[PDB]
């Protein structure tokens, strides 16, 4: 078993420094930056990547797959911080660059760095390019291998879920989903780099922003996210997106089977017809609120700014493109709970995909007939047939499990030194993928203690990981 | 060409020939066939095999065995090889008309006409909602004219008035009495009766304006709001998918994974888990204040013993479904109001086709000896005993009442002072239904 | 169907004014207290709850049922805050009263009248019998009543419960648990009370402190609950007669069936079996962490102190017998969360009784189970036959409801002025029926404003009734 | 398109794909899908519905083989009726289908191109046994003129401990070679090391038109049987009787009496009976010391051979069963049960014979375990071809595979090391492990023309 596994192990690590090349390129066609790094880091762990496939070339054939993908994240996350420790020009230490490590490749977008516009601008592309990376490790396995152990979470994803619409072939799986969804992720992230140009940034920030909004990430090269150029263009384009990026993969392979025939697929899957009216309420509601508060003096700024926070925060987009001043404080609470529900599932997203909210939504109110109607036979309506017993049991154990980390996540904050309040805004902004601390106007992840950042790095891959992938690690059943 | 020796199939052979028409059964039920026999040729047949299905039919179609793909074989071997003109077969399972489409409009199967009776019976009982306080509803060959029937009760506005007091006044539409059904046996309409109570008084009335006729007579209750079924078959199924999107419905399934597919086919119906006779399922539900209590089981006995209940606690209506069509007249009346049978309606549907551009139409209205016929009048003057004669000089064959003349698309209801004129769809009411080939001779016209 | 209702209304109208004599009886019996509003509550009352069932009184016979028991609170409850409003001693607003009339009834606890200790002896022993009378009220219901509309929260409850354990002669569904029950409820109310006796209280505290204890309360006629007198007898008594009352009376229907032959029927009832379970583990875990603070001079005091606190507030009792002063933050925030997991079902109980927390960690254990082998047929183990999926649905469908209101509830408190923290500690402490705020800050119940003192009362109702039984009034399919 | 994922199904799944064909298979059981899907495109079917049917197959196009549950042949008027797709195969089990079948068939009325009627092949490989007494199994190719029969070697044969090529310095009349050797139910390659062994299953090559008198200059052609005795009385056993009682003396013997009857009605010159299988009074009472051959077609294997066993104590001279599900057949065979037939080792031979008609490799009848016997196609002069031309004693073949003959136009030309391989021909070898055709079916396979 561990055999074969690490043969995956070095074999990854490999690619991963592979990787390390295109920043330090950059490193030298710029020349405000530092590239030693990474070419000492290409080298030091090509060979540590190679040491260990070496004498274990060997090859051979569910108990596999969750102990892989916790050392896809654990083992890609640590090899992450290598280039952060050695440069001198972030002076960040070990544990707040493991953080940024993980909160890059987990697509989390929570930073520990203080004024990064003036770092270099090779450094200032690695973070954004590990957002990428990770943007794509979801998306090949939460399509792909994720659901085949038992923990899709994508429709009806539960063990036996192979490709959903137009599910033809599928006889293939992770190769024929990585090579395919590629071509969604490129012609996505080219879209809207240019179209960031067209806006009329710097082809850096036009392209190292969008390996962050497709990658649904939240990361920046400015402290302020969108802030920096309070233009409604970059942020309509920041807002459709993350919309277009937010649903379902499977439902973007629309476009790559005999054309453009997209309504009917899209329209007819009932997580992207809860995706929208979810997107549409929560923004319709943020409005009318900032309408009633006179915050923004002209209608067009409040649209402009409730429209982005809505549509980056339910995402688990994460970017801030106002300090809710003259927000009242009881908004960042109602968009901070609005993380829970994350983008489509099969997608870049947060914690509580939609169809969890929405399988949670129609379940809980089937509950509340049965209490009057004792004897009647009720169903769930999602797709075209009801859902198996199993599924609706894979939800509310996923809640059940949800709630059981964010309590021990949260009392082993407290402990540390943190607040009550900050905890929460901390755990629910990294278990979710989130990166912003929200509430009024909070939390900034340097200030969090030592022994707290791996607690969160310890909670941001619980909400990468389907909670359960590595919650059943320490199983005795498991093991 | 027949394939049955069945209530259809006897009904039929007993109904079509009066020499008019002749045709030839199948059945390899021998103590059936030839009692069936005495009702023409009988060739005893096994399956669809061409020997007896394609040699009998040229040189000297319908086809109601068991199944349905049994059918649908004979159909094609006599269209395969003979190239046999119309072929009616029946086919009851539901998926061969969710697909009848792309089946059938396709001309792959050679059915020219169907009888899918899951249909035709679901079809009806939405008939009789829409028109609350009617017992039944006859039909006709001729769409356009159709008999309603009432109750008459204690206190009713038909209750021991005379019949002719009633025609004095003829307002906005008006309807005419063809038929009286009392005590299981037949009363024809006449001056000198006098409607007792609990009777089924057979109003006449234009397929159009039926509404309007009941509401005239004061009878016209208010609309259907509540229903309630009890079976989860091929008819419960296909009622609840018809009225879930217009009525309150509710229904009541015992077989648990059943009940679980009713629950995804029906978006908009509450399904059960229950057996009819739960009292509490009944009680708990709100019975008392249910409509009408449809009941589409397997077996008569349980419909019977279940509407009878929802009737006592008690529903405004109730209705059964009584499988074999014979019983029709004495289980309904009283307790329960409406007895349905899928043998009087399949059968019904059969006698439309089979007569079409005859002298006579069989009309749903056959229980017992009665049954109601609508017979054409063919020739001018001179080649026809009856065309030109008034309604009130035709010396018709006793218990024969005309009650309405169909004349392209407008229904004249009859009046002693009607004249009958060429071409025309009489309807009539006959108490005895040994005297077709009077009438079948009557209306003929004379050689040409 | 309304008529009929109004009926039984105006019958219980009526018996509460006949509860009003004995308050009033002490304002005359003693010498320390005013009569009057009793008195003239008995009145107006008596003739307000006549003047109702007279022309009403027709009789007629589950929509029955749900809006009988909302009415059995909401119209007790309301009646309840007449007498605070009249007597000027306490000089006290509308919804101040309304509030200490509901948190009283629905044995919540929270108070909000500052400086008790000097109040009157007539209306002190009002308070404590509201809590008395609602002590009974939750018995009947929760065994009787209750079980049979649909929310049970009793062993294996969704609407089956012949109390499984000498299910013997239950023929009248609530006339012989109102009548068999008040033995119990008396028989336990007299042996706390002779009891503090015992330790040496004044018969007035040591009577209307048993009334406070044996229902599951939180009332004080001190300031301080049991910091009156820092005395380990009468903590001990406390604690043994709160851990006896907590739990389910149908296993104290152990002493009313043929004798005293008790522990096999406490102990093969799973419920029991983890009560205790679940109340050592606290405990033990409370009294580690005092130990290792050195937060008390000598371990007896801290025994006592932890002791109590965990089974004060682990069974919804309320009781505050310390200022967690030298307790790290960490400690009640802990005790808050505890909260939930209130005393046995079918008593005096907290907002989710132990099964469905029991159910709660079996079923969220075989969801983790089943991830390894997803082709296993697994079962509930709580009782002797595995639970029908009705009654799993009817725990997880529980769940989400309370979450849902417990967040709705908690964007009420934060618009109204209040702070993100101490709405928390408010509804966390509001819906499971807990009195203190718990927190090292209390909330301190007067400080609350007027519009959320609502707000709170809605809540406490929320998780008196079963949360579904006022959250279906306000269904479509209900009405 | 497969329509099935049974044993049918899944033998083909797994035999046809080496890349050389492409197909989709339809069924509606996942577990076995899924399972099937190992052995490739699934398209899993509700009822044979058009949208599986033709969408499936009709766009893309390609043969269609019908095999599910039942005979009710819709589905290949489906994909014949709007799609018009080509070489149709279905299977017809029930009689009164192929009873007819010459006044529906011929007419051309059903769509079937090609029938599988699988008591029809049963009926007829059993009188193709009982024909050359001696012989335990008769394998047949796609080429009708070659086939291999197999004998059993024992104490006392002219072949036990026999060397090899001892038997090959004479060449008598018309001549064999061993392609085969099977013994303790797993496979030996002939080589000439080995020797013969007792209780062998010795395939011998045999030029279909010449077998008996392959058998007769080896010695082991017995007496002709006359005495032959069934236990069967369903599909297999009336079709068997109404074939044998105007050669042979049958008796049957039926436990129901209502089809014991039937079977006094339908066959003349047979004497069918009412009895159990195991009536030992019955057997004893009716001459069973004398039978020569006890076939045993019931529908529970386990009765098959509990009585046949019983049949050979008694004094049979030969048993035969019908094991049903064929993947067991060489592990009740040899020993007490002389001979074990497979109904879905015969209605699956007959499908890789239209399936790879025209193709590299034509798959055997003599499959059991790994073992497969195959016939390979050499097309291309010397130029586009490596195995054209060289001796067969000069080709590089795979581990186990071992040539036995070559066919050629009509006539068997026995394999020997000096023989040439010319165009055109129709190789007949034994492989012994079959996970090695795609690198046969890359060494006969002509190079690009
Ligand atoms: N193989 C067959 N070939 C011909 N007829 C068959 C065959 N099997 C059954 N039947 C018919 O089965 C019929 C009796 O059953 P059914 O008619 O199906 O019952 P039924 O349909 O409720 O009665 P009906 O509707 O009035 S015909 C007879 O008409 C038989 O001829
Ligand atoms: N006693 C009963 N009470 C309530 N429902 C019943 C009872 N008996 C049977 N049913 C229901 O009626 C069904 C019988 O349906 P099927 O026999 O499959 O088709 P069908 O309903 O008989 O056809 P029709 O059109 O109703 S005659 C059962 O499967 C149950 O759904
Ligand atoms: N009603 C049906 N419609 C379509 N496919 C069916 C149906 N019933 C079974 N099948 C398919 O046929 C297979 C099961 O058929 P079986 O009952 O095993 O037939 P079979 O006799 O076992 O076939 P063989 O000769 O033994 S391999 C599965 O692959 C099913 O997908
Ligand atoms: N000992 C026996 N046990 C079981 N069946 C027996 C036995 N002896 C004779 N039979 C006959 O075997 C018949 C089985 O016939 P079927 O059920 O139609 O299966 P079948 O496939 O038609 O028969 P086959 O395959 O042609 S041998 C039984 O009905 C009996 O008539």
């Amino acid at each position: 078993q561990f055999r074969s596994i690490i043969r995956i192990v070095g074999l990854l690590l490999a690619l991963f420094s592979v990787t390390m090349l295109a920043p330090a390129l950059v490193a030298l066609l710029y020349r405000d930056g530092a590239g030693v790094p990474f070419v000492t880091t290409f080298f030091v762990l090509l060979f540590c990547g190679a040491m260990c496939w070496f004498p274990n070339r060997r090859h051979k054939h569910s108990r596999d797959g969750f102990l892989i993908v916790v050392l896809f994240w654990t083992v890609l996350g640590s090899a992450g911080s290598l280039p952060f420790l050695i440069a001198d020009n972030p002076n960040i230490s070990v544990t707040d660059a493991f953080f940024e490590s993980f909160s890059a490749l987990t697509t989390t977008g929570a930073t520990v760095i203080v004024g990064l516009d003036e770092l270099p601008k090779a450094i200032l592309f690695y973070r954004q390019f590990l957002q990428w990376f990770g943007g794509m490790g979801i998306i090949v396995l939460a399509v792909a291998i994720l659901p085949v152990l038992g923990i899709g979470g994508m429709q009806l994803y539960r063990a036996e879920i192979p490709g959903p619409v137009k599910d033809t072939k599928m006889t293939p799986r992770i190769a024929e989903t990585a090579k395919a969804l590629w071509y969604i992720y490129l012609s996505l992230t080219i879209a809207c780099a240019v179209a960031f140009w067209l806006a009329g940034m710097t082809p850096f920030d036009a392209i190292s922003h969008s390996f962050s909004t497709i990658a649904i990430g939240g990361f920046s090269t400015h402290d302020a996210s969108m802030g920096y150029f309070d233009s409604y263009a970059i942020n309509l384009i920041t807002v459709v997106f993350l919309l277009i990026s937010a649903c379902n993969f499977t439902l973007h392979f629309a476009a790559f089977a005999s054309g453009g025939v997209h309504p009917k697929y899209y329209w007819k899957d009932p997580e992207f017809r809860a995706f929208i009216f979810i997107q549409v309420l929560l923004f319709l509601v943020c409005f009318l609120l900032l309408l009633k508060h006179h915050s923004y003096t002209s209608p067009y700024d409040a649209f402009d700014q409730a429209l982005f926070q809505t549509v980056s925060i339910s995402t688990t987009a994460g970017f801030t493109t106002t300090g809710f001043a003259d927000w009242p404080l009881f908004l960042p609470v109602l968009l901070l709970f609005s993380s829970f529900i994350g983008g489509c599932a099969g997608s870049t997203g947060g914690g509580m995909k939609v169809i969890r909210i929405l399988l949670l939504t129609l379940q809980g109110a089937r509950e509340l007939k049965r209490l009057v109607h004792p004897r009647a036979v009720y169903t769930i309506k999602v797709g075209g047939s009801a859902l198996p017993q199993r599924v609706v049991d894979a939800v509310w154990g996923f809640f059940s499990a949800y709630a059981l980390v964010f309590v021990v996540c949260m009392l082993g904050l407290i402990a540390t030194g943190m607040d009550e309040l900050s905890a929460f805004s901390a755990v629910a902004a990294t278990l979710n993928n989130l990166g912003p601390g929200l509430g009024e106007v909070a939390l900034h992840f340097g200030d969090v203690n030592d022994k707290a950042k791996w607690v969160l790095i310890v909670s941001m891959l619980f909400g990468r990981l389907e909670i359960f992938t590595l919650l059943i690690l320490l199983t005795p059943t498991f093991w | 060409i027949i394939l049955g020796a069945g209530q259809v199939g006897g009904t039929l052979a007993e109904n079509l020939v009066g020499e008019n028409n002749d045709i030839t059964i199948v059945d390899n039920n021998a103590d059936r066939l030839r009692e069936l026999q005495d009702k023409l040729r009988v060739v005893n047949g096994h399956a669809s095999h061409p020997d007896v299905l394609h040699e009998a039919g040229a040189q000297d179609l319908v086809a109601v065995t068991n199944t349905d793909e049994t059918n649908m074989a004979a159909c094609q071997v006599a269209f395969t090889l003979f190239n046999t003109p119309n072929r009616v077969a029946r086919i009851r399972s539901p998926e061969y008309l969710a697909e009848k489409e792309a089946l059938f409009k396709s001309g792959a199967i050679p059915v020219d006409h169907l009888i899918a009776p899951e249909e035709l019976v679901t079809s009806y009982i939405e008939r009789l909602i829409q028109y609350p306080g009617a017992l039944q509803v006859v039909s006709f060959a001729e769409q356009k004219v159709s008999l309603v029937a009432v109750k008459a009760y204690y206190g009713g506005p038909l209750v021991g008035n005379a019949l002719s007091a009633l025609r004095e006044h003829m307002p906005h539409i008006d309807t005419r009495v063809a038929a009286i059904f009392r005590q299981g046996r037949p009363i024809r309409p006449q001056g000198t009766t006098i409607i007792e109570a609990d009777d089924e008084v057979f109003f006449v009335a234009a397929s159009n304006h039926i509404r309007s006729v009941m509401s005239e007579l004061q009878r016209l209750e208010k609309p259907y709001r509540r229903i309630m079924i009890v079976g989860g078959g091929n008819i419960g199924a296909s009622l609840a998918k018809r009225l879930e999107q217009t009525y309150s419905v509710k229904l009541i399934e015992r077989d648990y994974q059943r009940a679980e597919k009713l629950s995804e086919q029906l978006e908009n119906t509450i399904v059960f888990c229950g057996d009819a006779a739960d009292q509490e399922l009944l009680t708990e539900e709100n019975i008392d204040q249910v409509d009408v209590f449809i009941a589409l089981t397997n077996e008569d006995e349980t419909n019977i013993m279940s509407a009878m209940l929802a009737k006592r606690m008690g529903a405004k209506k109730v209705m059964v479904l009584i499988q074999r069509g014979a019983y029709v007249d004495l289980v309904q009346g009283g307790v329960i109001d409406v007895a349905i049978s899928p043998q009087q309606a399949t059968i019904s549907a059969l006698l439309t086709h089979v007569r079409r551009a005859d002298i006579v139409n069989v009309s749903s209205l056959r229980r017992g000896a009665a049954e109601a016929i609508e017979a054409v009048a063919h020739g001018d003057e001179t080649t026809s005993k009856v065309v030109g004669r008034a309604i009130g000089d035709i010396k018709l064959p006793p218990g024969t009442t005309i009650g309405a003349v169909v004349r392209g698309e407008e229904v004249l209801i009859a009046h002693d002072r009607t004249v009958i004129e060429q071409d025309d769809h009489v309807v009539m009411f006959l108490v005895d239904k040994k005297y077709v080939p009077d009438v079948e001779a009557l209306f003929q016209p004379s050689p040409f």
